[PDB]
């Protein structure tokens, strides 16, 4: 009921291609 | 804050800033996916190519249009189009910039609902608006009254406006535009011997239609001319270097716009659609719609269409009325230019759909706030 | 831990490490067995001779090639080839090094099954992998797109790759390469009075083919030139001391690559095979592929082949295309160099077939894991 | 005067008289030419063999197909096909007998031009007509409404007809049929070690496809069953006496008809083609089209195809529709049987294209008169 009240309250890419 | 105008048309996304004269980012709305087997490891192998990159690498891609006849079918693809046109083309943050979108009339409402929900939850804005394209075209024409035939790549719609009062019972929608012309050109190019079956070849046939096709003034005389002598024939070079030569198919492809029964549709052409949209209006304003036939859209960019439209409406109208087709040279981007009017107007600043109004009213304020 | 690259071609095993420029061990894959009555006891007599030793004592041996047209028939001989190239040529432990092997396209699957079985059970590895040779050739050319004509000793295949995406329906395979040219030169060297019928004499005719032969630019004009004047005739010295002299057979032997009907085959030449493998691809990418003809293998090491190939492709293609052929001077071992590209890549560490996956799935995981 | 029906298919010519149940002359359309050096003088050595003679002596011949995907490329070879099928098989004078022909839909028009020109000039008939094969299949089914999937050796086309009224905007052509299946079986037979490269071997692989292959009801369960146990494996005897044994390749060969991406084609299978051709039609005829799926052609002669087609269409259609695949046992020749209907009708006699109309209007009346 407390959880219901709280819940519903109203770069790597360029280095790869080079290598 | 400067605003954004992003015309999400069926064929070409036209996006850019407010107050400008020309659209900054014009790119086609296709999403490409690789259909073969990759053998080279690495190399930045993306699972999807969006836009002009999908135009560039198109020999190994399947291209999917997210929009068909003004209705967004695939929504993740449309999210990828919006992500590309915000982050890659414009390089803008949508959390600090307003956005005006254009929409065809007589659209299903859930398209507008999911457009509003994606624009307010995934690319969440301070404000956005959804407008009618014909009102923006009549803004860009510089006049208050007029009938607008707007024909993009999926939707040809006629909307008349008199003194800023649109008549909603005279709006006439026809689902015939340049993608159906592309498919009919792919159908009739196989008569001469040239076969185009894949989605990559649709762009080549669309480029043939954009470069070579034109609206005939008289279809029977042009067919007799093309049957008699080979003066109307024109040549085009394919990307592999082969040269094709086409004849009467230059003008048979836009003739579907005046005769839909070539592609099996029962409905009449655009000239009787415009004439019935005129005759559905009240009797005092029809003369003021006879002299202000504003054309827009890229499909009205053929260099024979205004004289043919004037001839057909002058044949349909009574003879004591002046027919004047308003055909600006910049009618291709014109709806975007109308957004660049309407984002810059001082009276439009109270007509934004704000984020607090959306969070208060759910996704239901877009029907009562817009048209 | 460095990897191993071992191109097991039909004629020459090219083996070595990864990360190195030159192949460390290049030696032909022959197994010699004695065919005469041994009369001296002792003297280091061996029941088998593998490699250059079998090239050294080839007058008193029968030489067997374990690989014919990419398909290994005798498997104990292939085990002796692998044991010689691991323990004697390279002198390394195969239990502590991964080993990449190459393969012709459209090879039978049971060859890959028995290769995986012998690599995991007789010469048991940390890992192994089976790759395509044309991908390594396109790695050695330094580009991403291109069509590869590889031509070793048994298999000549055309593989087109665009942006790292191979087209598996456009791969073409022809069983015509330098061993068939050596047998055709053995057939036509009996025209001038020189008889070569043994397997020892095939090495001498292969040396004549390697040293003196060249590709004519035009076959009919060069045949008329050789028939008219004795200017193209060259002399070669046999190892016993005899001197032979040959004329038009310098350019009749590699003409069979451009004309297979000399040796009675229904298949077309390598230029029409390259043109058909280009024309089987999609129409957008062909302008790249005409600019990126990549040749590899020792059979393309004749000093007349690139100009003849450019003339034939330029005659076949339309005139608006730039016909470029990339033929590097180190194209004899470049496939191996491409293996030394691929095994030293950081992204290739995840694509190895381990011992544990082999013991899980049997010797059948190499079909689903590789190409 | 008894008419003639000559279905010039892509793989097999089927010719015969009208008023007959079975086709009299069924023979494959190949033109053979000898590729070897004839050494025995005399003995009636013909330079070309046409038809079953080309099947008889095929070890020393290169066989050429004059028709590729419904489009006749080589026209002198097609004249040899027509001269053989008139004078040798049927043994008839062409100038005293009318001859209906058949044609694939969406054919290039110059094929029809040259077909009419050779049929009116070389083999000068009194009258001829060019029709559509699917209308003949719907004639031979006995019904009036229905959608026809006709799949031959080059062309698989779907044509819907309701009450004698075709819908030409829903005709869907796919260039994937039994020659592509024969080439795909030639590609996948090399996994087991059997190599088939020449055109003589293509007849052997086509005979293997005709005898042993079948359509799986479910592809994945059949693949798991063939991978698990060797119960589906079958044997076949080659003409040299070697025995081959095949497993999953019995059902991997026609599975390209339901998944074209095996051979690198972007388009969807024949079931999605049939469903999209049904959904392209008007709505009120659709219940008549779901209940009358008529199949014809030899490519629909596998013994699993009707249940798979019913399962796929019932998966695609809504659940309240009665799917009924009409699969007669005589569907291999059924198009010819429909020609035997249409040549024998009393109302067809006014619809002949005469010699006098040809001489009046050139070779251009075949577009205006036929469909
Ligand atoms: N110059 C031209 N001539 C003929 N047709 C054109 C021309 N320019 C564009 N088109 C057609 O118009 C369409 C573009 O119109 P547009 O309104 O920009 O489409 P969208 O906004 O839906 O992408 C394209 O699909 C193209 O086929
Ligand atoms: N310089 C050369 N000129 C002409 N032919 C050559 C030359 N070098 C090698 N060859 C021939 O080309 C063939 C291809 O060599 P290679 O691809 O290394 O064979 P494999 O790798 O299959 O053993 C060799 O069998 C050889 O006969
Ligand atoms: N029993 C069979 N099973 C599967 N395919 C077959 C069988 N018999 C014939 N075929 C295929 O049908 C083709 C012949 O079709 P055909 O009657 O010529 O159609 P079309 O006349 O439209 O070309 C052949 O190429 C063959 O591959
Ligand atoms: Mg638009
Ligand atoms: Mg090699
Ligand atoms: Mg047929």
């Amino acid at each position: 009921f407390a959880k219901l009240t709280l819940a519903f309250s109203a770069d790597s890419k360029t280095a790869q291609n080079l290598s | 804050t400067t605003a954004l105008v992003c015309d999400n048309g069926s064929g070409l996304v036209k996006a850019g800033f407010a107050g400008d004269d020309a659209p900054r980012a014009v790119f086609p709305s296709i999403v490409g996916r690789p259909r073969h087997q990759g053998v080279m490891v690495g190399m930045g192998q993306k699972d999807s190519y969006v836009g002009d990159e999908a135009q560039s690498k198109r020999g190994i891609l399947t291209l999917k249009y997210p929009i068909e006849h003004g209705i967004i079918t695939n929504w993740d693809d449309m999210e990828k189009i919006w992500h590309h046109t915000f982050y890659n083309e414009l390089r803008v943050a949508p959390e600090e910039h307003p956005t005006l979108l254009t929409e065809a009339p007589l659209n299903p409402k859930a398209n507008r609902e999911k457009m509003t929900q994606i624009m307010f939850e995934t690319f969440n804005v301070p404000a956005m608006y959804v407008a009618i394209q014909a009102v923006l075209s009549l803004y860009a024409s510089g006049r208050t009254t007029g009938i607008v035939l707007d024909s993009g790549d999926g939707v040809t719609h006629n909307v008349p406006i008199y003194e800023g009062y649109a008549l909603p019972h005279a709006i006439m929608r026809l689902d015939l535009a340049g993608r159906d012309l592309t498919d009919y050109l792919m159908k009739i190019l196989t008569e001469r011997g040239y076969s185009f079956v894949t989605t990559a070849e649709r762009e080549i046939v669309r480029d043939i239609k954009e470069k070579l096709c034109y609206v005939a003034l008289d279809f029977e005389n042009e067919m007799a001319t093309a049957a008699s002598s080979s003066s109307l024939e024109k040549s085009y070079e394919l990307p592999d270097g082969q040269v094709i030569t086409i004849g009467n198919e230059r003008f048979r492809c836009p003739e579907t716009l005046f005769q839909p029964s070539f592609i099996g549709m029962e409905s009449a052409g655009i000239h009787e659609t415009t004439y019935n949209s005129i005759m559905k209006c009240d009797i005092d304003i029809r003369k003021d719609l006879y002299a202000n036939n504003v054309m827009s859209g890229g499909t009205t960019m053929y260099p024979g269409i205004a004289d043919r439209m004037q001839k057909e409406i002058t044949a349909l109208a009574p003879s004591t009325m002046k027919i004047k087709i308003i055909a600006p040279p910049e009618r291709k981007y014109s709806v975007w230019i109308g957004g660049s009017i309407l984002a810059s107007l001082s009276t439009f600043q109270q007509m934004w759909i704000t984020k607090q109004e959306y969070d208060e009213a759910g996704p239901s304020i877009v029907h009562r706030k817009c048209f």
